Formats: C-alpha cells, structure tokens, sequence
C-alpha cells in the first residue's frame, strides 16, 4: 500500500545500500536465490513496500543503483544478494566524477539523470500509492553527493507531495578523507535545506568510537559500520512493514520532529549494541535499552547533545514489551535532565512500538533526535569553507566548469544564517 | 614535394574545422520554444484546474 | 615557411582533430533530449486536461 | 596441519641450498647455483610442492643437456632483413647464456621459471552483466 | 552462373599465373587437375575427375606462355586454351593491332565462341591486360571490340594495368596508353586501373617487403580478384553479382574507372598482434596509404563506392562503420548522390597461398570506389604525351606499321573530351 | 474456409518467408519433415488456411518462392524446414536483375511473370474461398520489388475482391545498402499506391535499434532480425488461424485501419521483447505489455511516431486476458497521449484477443498503427529522389531498357501529392 523507493548514489551509497538490502531481506526472509523461505505469514503481506513480485515467489527490490565507475557495480554484483537486483535499474555513467562537486551537478548529471528520471518514473508508477522516496548518499564525494543532490531537486520537482529520507555521511577534521571536504558539503547542504523534507546525518568517527567501546571490535572493516547503518534504516521504517501497538509512520515521525521547515537535521542512534563478551552480563528491559539510548557516546553524529539542547526526539520499539513502561520511561528522563530539553515545548518526546523484534534480538530501539549541537558540526565545516575561500585555494576546478563564485557566496551565507537560527532557538 | 605534402595536409585541416549545424540549431530553438509554450500551457491549466 | 605558418594556424584554429565530432555528438544529444522533456511535457499537460 | 595442506609432498622452500649440494655431494659453484635458482622459484611461497620441482627440474635437465649457439645469423645483411621483418630471435636468452649480459637481460632474467600456485584467493574487478550488457548507460540511452 | 576470364600480354598472363594458383587452393584443386559445385563457376568437370579453367592465355611471344606449358600447372591448363603468336608485338600499339592481330584474334574469337557455348548460365567476361606494352594494348583492344560485336549485352570487367606517373619502365607507354583507352573508353563497361607503383608502396609500407618481385604484386591482385567473385562462388549473408557493379557504380556511359583498394593487408607477424575488427579495417580501406591506384582521393569527391567483405562479419557494425565513414569529413562526398555505398558480405574467409606474405586474417574488405581522382590521372598521363607529340616522336614506327597522325590527334581529343566530363560531373 | 496465399519476392522476401513458414510450422506442431506430431487438436483445425494435404498426414505450405538466382534457392533448401516446400513451387528464374528495377519490371519479367501468374492460379483455383494474399518483399532490391511490384498489379487486376498484404522494408539512408534505393522505392510506392490495400512499412534501423536497446544482443544477424518481422506476422494472422473472445480477421482490420483509400501505409510493433538477463525479473502485465507497445522505440519503422498523430491504431492480443482490462489500458493511453492522436476521429484504437499465445510466452501483443509520422520517411526518400533526378544520375541504365522520364516524374507527383494529403490530415 505504502510504497518506498530507494535510492542508492556513489560509491558510499552502493556499499551500504548493498547491506541494507541484505539486511531488509534477512528481515522478510527472501534467501539470495530472491525465492522466499520465511516461515511466518507475517513477513507476506508487507513485501510490496519494498519488492515486486516477477514471477512466482520471485521477489526483487525497488531500488536503483546510480554511479560513474563500474568497479562500484561489480562490488555490488559480486558480494551475496548482489543479484536481486534488476538489472535494468543499474543506470550508470563510464567516466567517472572524481570528488568534483561540479562534476556532479553540471557536466555528467546533464546526460547521466534523464536516464536515472526515466528510471525512478517506471519504478514511481510501478506502484499505485507512494509514501515517500529514501536515498543513501555521502556528501563528500563527487558521484555521490553532486549527482544525488540534483536528483533530490528534480524529484522534489516533480512529485512535491511524497516523503523524502536522505542519509548521509558528513566529514570531520580528524577522518578527514576528501581534501575538497567543505567545497562539497557546503553545497550539499545548501540545496538540502532548499529540498529534502528530512536528512537524518551520520559520520565514520561516531561509528568509529561505537564500534570502539560498545561492540569492542579489533578490526572494524566498513561492512560492520554499513551493518549498524543498515540496522538503523531497518528500524525508521519497522513501522510500516510490520502492526504495532502504537503506528508511526514516515510522515508521522516528521511532523512530530520538524517545528520550523529548516530545522531537519536529526542524530540517531540505535541499541541494543552490546558486545559479544558482555551479552551475557546485561539485562533486556526497557531502561536498560533506554539509558543506553540516550547516552553520548551512543548517537551517530560527532556532536555532543550535552553542549545543546534538544528540540524535539522520538524512540521506535520493537518487539513485546509494556507501553505504561515506555511512555513512564520517557517522562522520567524528561523531567530528570530537564534544563537539556527546550521549554517553551511540553512533551518533547515522540515514542512508538512495534510488535517484531528483528532476528537475533529479543527486544530494540532507535533514536532519532532532533537536536540543536548539530551548529557545532555546521561550524566545524563552514570555518573551513571560509578558511579555503578567503585565498581561492582548490577553486578553479569547479570555476572553470560553470559554477561561479556568487554560489559559495549564497552557499555560505545560508550556512550561516542556519546556524544563527540554530543558536536563536537554542 | 615538401611544400606539397604541407599544403594537402594544410586543406586538410582547413576541412576538419567547423561545428557549426545551423539546421540543427534551428530545430534547437523552435524545440525550446514550443516547450515554452507548452510550460505556460500547463500552469494555465493548472489554474482553470483550481 | 609561410605554408608552415598557415598550418600552425588552422591547426590552432580546428581545435583538434577530435573536436567536430564531439559537436556534433553534443548536439545530437542535446536534441534528443530536448524531445524526450517535450513528450514528458505534453504527458503532464494531458494528463491536466483530462 | 597449520598450512592445512598435505604435507608429505611439501618441502620447506629454503632448503633448496642445501638439497643442490646433498644432490651434488661435492659444493655448488656459482654457474651452478645461479641455474639452480634461476630454474627453480626461491622467492613467493615458503612451502614447496613435487610436482612443481618436478616441472622445473625437468627444464633444468633441458638446459645442462644441449645447447643451442646463441649466433643463429652468420649474415649480417639477412639478419637486419629480419629485424626490418619484425621477425624475432626465436631461441631464448635464459637457454641461451649462464647470467645476463646487459641490464635488461638481468631485468627480464628470471620470467621464465614455473610460478608457484598462488596459496591465496585474488581480489579481481571484474566486469559482470550489468556493466557488461544490461545495465543502463548513457549510450544506450541515445541508441 | 559461370564467368570466363582471357589473359592478354606478358602482365596479363602473369597475373593469371597467380590467380588460378589461388583459384586452385580456394577450392582445394591440386595442379595436377583433380580433386583428392562451388567450383563450377571456374572449371567444367570433363568426364570423370578433372576440372579444366573457364580461361584463355594468349601472347604473341611464346616465352611465357610454354614457360606455362612446362611449369607446375602443365596438366591444370587445357592444351589449346594457351594460345600463342609467333613473334612480338614490341611495344607496338599499331603493329599489335593491325598487323598480328588480324592473324591471332580470328583464332581468339573462335576459341571463346566454343568456350562459351560450353558455359550455360555465363555472367559475363573479365579480362586482364597492362596497356603500357604493345600486345596488351593493340589486339586487347581489338578483342574488346569484336566481342562487343559479337556479344554486346554481357558485361565486360576490365582490370587494366596502367603505367604509374614516375615509375615506369618503358618509353613509348603514352602512345599505347591514349591509344588504348581510346577504345577502351566504349568498349569496356567496367574497368579498374591497377598501378604497379601504388602495391609497391604497399608491400614496403604494409608487408613490410623491401625487395618486391612481380610474384607479390600478382599476389595480391589475385587476392583483389577473388575477393569481388567470392560472392558468386559462394554464398553469404548479402551476395551481390557481377551486374551490380554495372548498375550501381557507373553513374553515366562513359565515367567507368574504378580505384580498388583491399585491406587488411598484413604480415605474418603483425596479425597475431593487432586486434582486428570491422570498424579499423573499414578506416584502414579509405586512406591513400593502402589505394591501388597512386593517386590523391582527398582531392577528388567520391561518386560511389563498394565494400566486398569476406570472412567473419555481421552486416550490425559493417553498417556502424560505414555509418562512421559517411559522418567523418575529412573525405567528401558528390552532391549528386547521397547514397554512395554498396555493402557485400560472404562468410568464407580469404585463404592464404604458401610462400605468400600474407596471414591467415579473420574478415578482409576490398573497396571499389569512383571519384575524380581518375580524372587527375588521365590529364597527368595526358600532360607527358603532348610533350613526345608535340616533337613528333617515335612516330614513324606507327607510321611505318600502316597507321597515321588521324588516329594520333582523335585520341588526343578524345582524352580532351573526357577530360572535359569529370570536371564538368565534379560540379 | 478463409485462404491465404503467401508470395515472397526478393532474396529478403525469402529469408523472411523462411523464417515465417518455420515459426508457423511451429505454431502448428508440423516437423521439419512436414508430419504432424503435435499434441492438441485445436492446431489441426486451422491449418488449411495456410496448408496443402499432401500424403500420409504430409501439409505442404501455400507460398510461391520467386526470385532469379539460385542463391536464394538453395540457401532455402539448405536449411530446417527447408524440405516441406513444394518443388513446383519454387518458380525462378535464371538472369537477375542486378538492382535494376526496369531489368525486374519490363525485361525479365515478361518471361517470368506467366510462369508465377499460372502456378499462383493454380494455387488459388485450387482452393475454395480465398481471404487473401500475402506478399513479403524488399523496396529496394531489382528483382524483389520490380517483379513483385508487377505481380501485385496482374494480381489485383485479376482478383479485384480478395485482400492483399505486403510486408516491404523500406531503405533509410542511415542503413543504406544499395545506390539506387530512391529509384526503385519511388517507382515501386507509386505502384503500391494504386494497387496494394494496405503495406506493413518496415526497416532494418529500427530492427537494429530495437536488438540494441531492449534485447541488448552482441551480433544481430539477420535471423533475428527475420526472426521478428516472423513473430509480426504471426501475430497479424492469428486471428484466423485461432478461436479468440473477439476475432478481427484481415477485411476486419482493414476497414477498422484505413479512412481513405490512398492512406493505407502502416508501421508495426511486437511485445514482450526483453533481453534474457532481464527475462525473470519481470512480470507478465497487460500494462508491462502496453508501455512496452506505445513506446516510440519499439515501433518497426525509422519514423518518430511522436512527430505527428496517429490516424487510427489497432492492437492484437494472444493469450488468456482480461478483455476489462484491455479496453480500459486503451482507454488510458488514449487519454494520457491526448494530443497524438487526431481530433475529428473518436475512438481511434480497435483491439482484438486470440485464445492462443505464441509457443514460447505466456501473452502477446502486435500493434499496426496507421500514423501521419510515415510522411517524414516519404520526404526522406523523396528528396534523395529529386537530389538525383535534377542531374540524372544513374538515369541510363533505366531509360536505355524501355522506361521513359515521364515515369519518374509521375512517381515524384504521386510521392508529392501523397506527402501533401498526409500533412493535410496532420
Ligand atoms: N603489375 C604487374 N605489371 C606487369 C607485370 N609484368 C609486366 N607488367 C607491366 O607490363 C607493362 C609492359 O607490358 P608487358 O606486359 O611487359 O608486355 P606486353 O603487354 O605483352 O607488350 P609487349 O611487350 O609488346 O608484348 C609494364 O609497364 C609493366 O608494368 C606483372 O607481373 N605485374
Ligand atoms: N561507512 C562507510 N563509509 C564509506 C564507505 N565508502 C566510503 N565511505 C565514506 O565516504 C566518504 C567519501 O565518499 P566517496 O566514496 O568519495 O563518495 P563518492 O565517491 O561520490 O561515491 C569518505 O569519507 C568515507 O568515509 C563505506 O563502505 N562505508
Ligand atoms: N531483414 C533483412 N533484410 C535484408 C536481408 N537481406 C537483404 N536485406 C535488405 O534488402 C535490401 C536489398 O534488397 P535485395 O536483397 O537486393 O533485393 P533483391 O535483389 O531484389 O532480391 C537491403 O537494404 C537489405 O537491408 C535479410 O536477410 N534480412
Ligand atoms: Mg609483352
């Protein structure tokens, strides 16, 4: 009924798309012959919001693969659940963006995202009632965040009534991959403030330090920070795949964390996430998942609540569990660290549960909060926007392109004004 | 010889010049101008619509 | 001599020798894409009508 | 066990050494351990199989047995027809000489010698249906 | 379907020399005469296992011809095929057509007849001449004219042997050239000039043979021969006969002078190294480095051209390719056509002769355009006659054989005219 | 009952009807032999209309092979049902005409043409009801279209109350064959113009167009391509030779198609034509299979069917369908493609069902539209025509054969006049 199409740009959008669709698929028990082999009819009737039957028991995702350099593709294609996919939705340039933002958004978009459009329209109308599209991108890199940004606009353009999710990545100075880091994300930004309805950030360096402490990892490969991301979406969207006691749906989540239309910038972050040495020590119960959820060192964003405060946040449960214990559970830690929420909102809280608990866990959580530390992040790049503009450096690569100055002049000063909002309400 | 070569290869390139299409370019222009007509078209519609 | 300046002339004027291809490619592609936004524009505008 | 293959076959690859001058009984020299090693891989893998030093073995009794003459043109004039030709020297310089006579002759010297199987899997992009044939492309979108 | 192909002079006879050895080794014929229906379009099976070639050698020096008569193919060539005169025509346009011929073309003439009357679906005639010499020239024009009495309607391809601009090995070629187009020009339908300097530029270029013999020129030019029959002897995806080139490359009754050019013309050891394909051979067929003709295309404007194409080759990218060459603009085209091509495909890839210096290639291309090149060459030839004539030079051999300076002016004119009519469709 | 004759002309005519008579023979359970060995009794009860009772449970096929070079004959003979035609009927000649058009029409054809005009008489005295006849052939080739042109014109001056197919490609100058392809196609479409009731116009560009972009094949030869114009003529058939819920026979369709006497040219389309690495992750829908139909790539002639209005269009369907939900698709594409088609006709779309699929699927459909869009390829040709005529190029090799210039002329003014009374209903 409810329909979500995904969209995975670049090279950091392949990856975790490709363990999201493993782990969406573990979920409803399709095996990666795309043959079903759950056992339960629960998994039956919500497998159109996310596959198309083909024929018989053939089930393949409502996803689209979009890049420049085919070493991405063959990763998705060779890796396990790598040929669900319909082949048709691998639109896909040859030459490749190389981190230029302009790249992205001028020169390969004009030939590359017609086609992607002609996809995403088939995939659209495929399906009778959309909910709302869910792209996975990075905002560093070039065939990522340029080329996702573009799409973003010409699909806001074009259905400007359906739901829009967007995750991505964001840099930091001590991961610091790219060295044009600012250049995009400044830009990135700058049209996502204009466009998506709501992007919900992520970082490495949270990962990092979660898979540090919390799950105790030695060797911390991608496809286990993919997993844990993956594990997030997985939960944003139990909702609609699965009856609860209390229903939260997409739009449901954004009009209960969205107060001012440019103030939708969340944090997440997930639990239970205990180590494998330490599962055995711990309790399963809701204040035992809910003072794990609400600590620092758990969000996913390299910003520490506790130099703001939040605006408004929501917990989504699944599995058995005492609503009573929810709803008293979010009323205590509201009025116990009660300078950290704003005032002039009661109830700052949006809470939901669900009745299946992913496989493995008996009982979980995800935290989605809308928090204002997210200007020491804003911060953190504009500084850098201005520190490489005031003397030019890397910028005739994007000049001499086609994008002139006057954009990172409104790029910046719309950063700047967004964080000035942000230190307004705070 | 030599100067007979070089002018062959000077015609050559004289040959390899231009871009210019001019048919083309017209088919351009009365293409982007009927997608005018049909944007204005549109939101027309859309208003006797409401 | 004056031949092998006329030649590094039009050699600098032509571009390279690639060059007129790439045009005329450009503006095929352009033109089909120009067609492809008018038929999804009379699409939308059809679908306004009725 | 460790390796976790057969062992019995499996020679430990330094012990080449030592197994020329137990073959020998007497000392090898230089000309004789530069074609042992040269026949021989010393250099990838610690582990060795018989088959092989079999392989490898078999080339080497090639080699001490016959020679060809490295002077395969007594002409000069035919032999520059031939360079002109693009025709190439067939017999081989590491049958031909004892060590190389010039840089690049050291630089090629040691390719001809059997590789030992890689003991690992190979990380390979390698091009798949979709980017083959079936995914979308900007010029299948223009025909 | 069955065609005949007549020899004429000591190039002509040569060149059949090398092309029934490939003729043989296509269709797996051994020199001794006998195999160990494809071929019924060359050799006529008589009574019981042995093939006789649809051919006749004639000279009127007998040196070559019984250096036939005791070579390999003593028992291949039927004895009263090879027809041979008693002494010269010596560079001699007047003498080798009023002198000798009136003696050995009764005897020629009558001896096809009875070829023909074997044959019984006949296509039509090929003949094979140089003009430069004197019996080539004077009774192969005078051949031309009684068969076109005698027959007419068939089709004629005429693969002649033109002197090259500067290389060139005799001294009144000139007078025997303008003299033998003169008639050439209304005799033959279709004809194709072949310049010993342009394949000389090619096995040194291409083959890489700095020492060329005739052997390797009349290799290749058999190899250009079979490559335009191969669709008659077998089948391919889009076969085409020896009456299209009639219609779809002779725009008016007297512009036919076809340039001919073959690719891939490679080595032993550059194939088992250049990846081949159909769209670099397609190129490779169109530059002046690999023409058959020395002469400049790029100043000429094309009329039509012909790709034949052997091997292992889908009509998809034959059709890319050509698609490539029409939008390419360093060649042009005439106005006065805009479809200027005739595509041909046949499956049975060129086969290779031993000793040859060619490899065993995949897919070959033999091109047969028409342009105003040609009509360079004939004022460039026309140039160097003025000059002998206008001396009044070597004429009074011609003179002496029984002709006068009519005949001498007429043909000058006649050149002038043709001139006249290039320069004129060129516009 | 109803009888259809088949004469192919040309060597393209026979590799097509080659192709033809094995998929029919397919159709109908008949070995390459030419016994039957099929399994249902539904294939033996409508096979007189193609089919002779032989001997001993032998069918020979009612089609007349004309041609004048061996070649064709014998590449006929050499391949699978190669053996099932009759002897007698492989009328030919000894000649060719070399892509000569007057060498088809006036020199060689007054020798052959009573020999195929007395073994067609046979063929349709001994019959009992004739529907119609059913010429494939080229419009380029000399011997194809000149004599087969002839052989129409004996024919309709003969039987003026039986139908007539032709199924003729039409040269584009992006795959140019031959020289002479606007002399042969004018004088041949003048021809046409008076004497054939309807053409089915066809070309190898959009054969090769279709093989790239949605089979996606490596080396199309030319039996796929022959293997598809097959499949359309299969599919225009069907109605006959199967029971369906609405049958619309060739009378039927013809009156359904053509408003005016002189605007009976058609262009075809074939559906599902999907690659094999896409073959599973698809379904079977009558709307996969309409997208599929009114898309401009999928039409069989180099014309851009968006360039101007259909005049009427019919679709026939194969399979086991839900006629509801056939007539509401057309309904749909009839609305949303609001302003391709023409205004002073309603209900431009006849639509037909047959019981039986082609062997091979599970749901077809064939689409003969009769658009204005034919008249750009007329113009096309045309001025290739004038290019030449206004310098006689290549005249002489017509006009020394018997052919005068007026006929050329007549040809320019019927192409003239034809072009103008399409722009006219435009
Ligand atoms: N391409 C090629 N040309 C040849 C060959 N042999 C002779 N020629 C050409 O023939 C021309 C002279 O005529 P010839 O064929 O030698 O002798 P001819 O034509 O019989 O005339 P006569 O000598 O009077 O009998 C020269 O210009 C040569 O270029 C050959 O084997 N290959
Ligand atoms: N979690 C995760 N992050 C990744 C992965 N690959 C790249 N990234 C992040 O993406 C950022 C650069 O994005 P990039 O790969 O250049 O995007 P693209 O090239 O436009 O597709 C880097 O800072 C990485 O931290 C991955 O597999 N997993
Ligand atoms: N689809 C298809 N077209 C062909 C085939 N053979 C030839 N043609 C087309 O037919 C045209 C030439 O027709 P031609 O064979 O000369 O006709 P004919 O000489 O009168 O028999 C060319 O433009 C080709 O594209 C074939 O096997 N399949
Ligand atoms: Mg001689």
């Amino acid at each position: 009924m409810r329909e979500i199409v995904h969209i995975q740009g670049g090279q950091c959008g392949n990856q975790i798309g490709a363990k999201f669709w493993e782990v969406v698929s573990d979920e409803h028990g399709i095996d990666p012959t795309g043959t079903y082999h759950g056992d339960s009819d629960l998994q039956l009737e919500r497998i159109n919001v996310y596959f198309n039957e083909a024929t018989g028991g053939r089930y393949v995702p409502r996803a689209i693969l979009m890049d420049l350099e085919p070493g991405t593709m063959d990763s998705v294609r060779s890796g396990p659940y790598g040929q669900i996919f319909r082949p048709d939705n691998f639109v896909f340039g040859q030459t490749g963006a190389g981190n230029n933002w302009a790249k992205g958004h001028y020169t390969e978009g004009a030939e590359l995202i017609d086609s992607v459009l002609d996809v995403v329209r088939k995939e659209a109308e495929s399906c009778d009632c959309l909910q709302g599209f869910q792209v996975c991108h990075s905002l560093g890199g070039g065939t990522g965040s340029g080329m996702g940004t573009l799409l973003i606009s010409k699909i806001r353009e074009e259905y400007p009534d359906r739901m829009m999710l967007t995750f991505s990545v964001v840099p930091s100075p001590k991961v610091s991959d790219t060295v044009v880091e600012p250049y995009n994300a400044t830009l990135s930004v700058h049209q996502l403030v204009e466009n998506a309805d709501e992007c919900m950030v992520l970082d490495n360096e949270a990962l990092y330090d979660i898979c540090f402490r919390t799950l105790k990892l030695t060797t911390p490969t991608f496809g286990d920070l993919n997993h844990l991301i993956s594990a997030v979406m997985s939960g944003i969207t139990c909702c609609l795949r699965f009856p609860g006691q209390l229903n939260a749906d997409l739009r449901k989540l954004a009009v209960n964390l969205i107060p001012f239309p440019r103030l939708h910038f969340f944090m997440v972050g997930f639990t239970p996430l205990t180590s494998r040495g330490s599962q055995q020590y711990r309790a399963l119960t809701v204040p035992e998942l809910t003072q794990q959820m609400w600590d620092a060192k758990n969000m996913m964003c390299a910003a520490d609540p506790r130099h703001g405060r939040y605006l408004t946040a929501s917990a989504l449960f699944r599995g058995r569990m005492s609503t009573k214990e929810v709803d008293e559970q979010m009323l205590n830690v509201q009025n116990k660290n009660s300078s950290y929420f704003v005032e002039w909102i009661p109830n700052n809280v949006k809470s939901s549960v669900c009745d299946i608990p992913p496989k493995g866990l008996k009982m979980s959580a995800t935290f989605i909060g809308n928090s204002t530390a997210i200007q020491e992040m804003f911060k953190r790049v504009s500084e850098q926007f201005t520190a490489m503009f005031r003397r030019k450096a890397f910028l005739h690569w994007y000049t001499g392109e086609g994008m002139d100055e006057m954009e990172f002049t409104e790029a910046e000063s719309n950063m700047n004004d967004l964080v000035s909002e942000y230190q307004q309400y705070q | 010889n030599v100067l007979n070569k070089q002018r062959d290869d000077t015609t050559d390139a004289s040959r390899l010049t231009p871009g210019e299409l001019s048919e083309e370019q017209a088919y351009i222009q009365q293409l982007q101008d009927e997608m005018k007509q049909i944007d204005e078209e549109l939101v027309e519609a859309e208003a006797k619509n409401r | 001599s004056e031949m092998g300046s006329t030649l590094t002339t039009t050699r600098n004027n032509m571009g390279g020798i690639f060059s007129a291809k790439e045009q005329s490619t450009a503006v095929q592609k352009r033109i089909k894409l120009l067609e492809n936004r008018l038929e999804k524009a009379y699409v939308k505008y059809n679908q306004s009508i009725t | 066990v460790a390796l976790e293959v057969d062992g019995a076959t499996h020679i430990v690859r330094a012990k080449l050494g030592d197994i020329l001058k137990d073959i020998l009984g007497r000392q090898p020299r230089k000309h004789e351990l530069d074609a042992w090693f040269t026949h021989l891989d010393f250099d990838r893998s610690g582990v060795m199989g018989i088959d092989e030093y079999i392989k490898g073995v078999e080339r080497l009794l090639e080699f001490s047995a016959t020679g060809v003459t490295p002077a395969t043109y007594s002409s000069f004039d035919t032999q520059r027809t031939d360079w002109v030709r693009h025709t190439r020297v067939g017999y081989e310089a590491q049958q031909t000489l004892r060590g190389p006579m010039t840089t690049a002759q050291e630089v090629g010297w040691h390719t001809a010698k059997p590789a030992p199987p890689e003991t690992a899997q190979r990380r390979t992009l390698g091009s798949t249906d979709v980017t083959q044939r079936e995914g979308h492309t900007a010029a299948s979108y223009y025909g | 379907r069955e065609v005949i192909s007549i020899h004429i002079g000591q190039a002509g006879i040569q060149v059949g020399n090398a092309c029934w050895e490939l003729y043989c080794l296509e269709h797996g014929i051994q020199p001794d005469g006998q195999m160990p229906d494809a071929f019924n379009t060359f050799f006529s099976e008589t009574g019981a296992g042995k093939h006789v070639p649809r051919c006749i050698f004639l000279d009127l020096e007998p040196t070559v011809v019984d250096e036939v008569r005791t070579g390999t193919y003593r028992q291949l060539f039927h004895p009263e095929q090879l027809i041979s005169g008693k002494e010269d025509a010596a560079n001699n346009f007047a003498r080798g057509h009023y002198t000798i011929g009136k003696e050995i073309v009764d005897l020629a003439l009558d001896r096809i007849r009875k070829l023909a009357d074997n044959c019984t679906g006949l296509q039509g005639f090929l003949v094979f001449n140089a003009v430069g010499g004197g019996t080539g020239s004077g009774l192969g024009s005078l051949l031309l004219e009684r068969l076109s009495v005698d027959y007419g309607k068939k089709s004629k391809l005429g693969f002649t042997v033109y002197p090259s601009p500067q290389v060139s090995t005799a001294v009144v070629e000139p007078y025997n050239s303008v003299l033998s187009t003169h008639s050439l020009l209304e005799h033959t339908d279709v004809a194709v000039m072949l310049d010993n300097e342009a394949i000389y530029d090619i096995c040194r270029r291409s083959l890489d043979i700095e020492r060329p013999t005739y052997t390797n020129l009349n290799r290749l030019i058999a190899q250009v021969i079979s490559s335009l029959t191969a669709s008659l002897r077998f089948d391919g995806a889009l076969n085409v006969d020896i009456t299209e080139f009639q219609t779809n490359l002779v725009p008016y009754p007297r512009i036919h002078f076809m340039l001919s050019s073959y690719a891939p013309i490679i080595s032993a050891e550059k194939a088992y190294h250049e990846q081949l394909s159909v769209a670099e051979i397609t190129n490779a067929a169109f530059e002046p480095a690999s023409m058959m003709v020395k002469c400049d295309p790029r100043h000429g404007k094309y009329m039509a051209c012909c790709l034949m194409y052997r091997g292992d080759v889908v009509p998809k990218d034959v059709n890319a390719s050509v698609a490539t060459i029409k939008t390419k603009r360093t060649i042009q085209f005439v106005d006065w056509c805009p479809t200027g091509f005739k595509c041909g495909i046949n499956y049975q890839p060129p086969t290779v002769v031993p000793g040859g210096d060619l490899a065993k290639v995949q897919r070959a291309v033999c091109m047969i355009s028409n342009s105003t090149a040609i009509g360079e060459i004939f004022s460039r030839l026309d140039h160097k006659f003025d000059l002998m004539y206008a001396k009044r030079a070597f004429v009074h051999w011609y003179v002496g054989e029984g002709m006068e300076e009519g005949e001498f002016s007429e043909a000058r004119e006649d050149l002038a005219a043709l001139e006249k009519d290039f320069e004129e469709v060129g516009a």
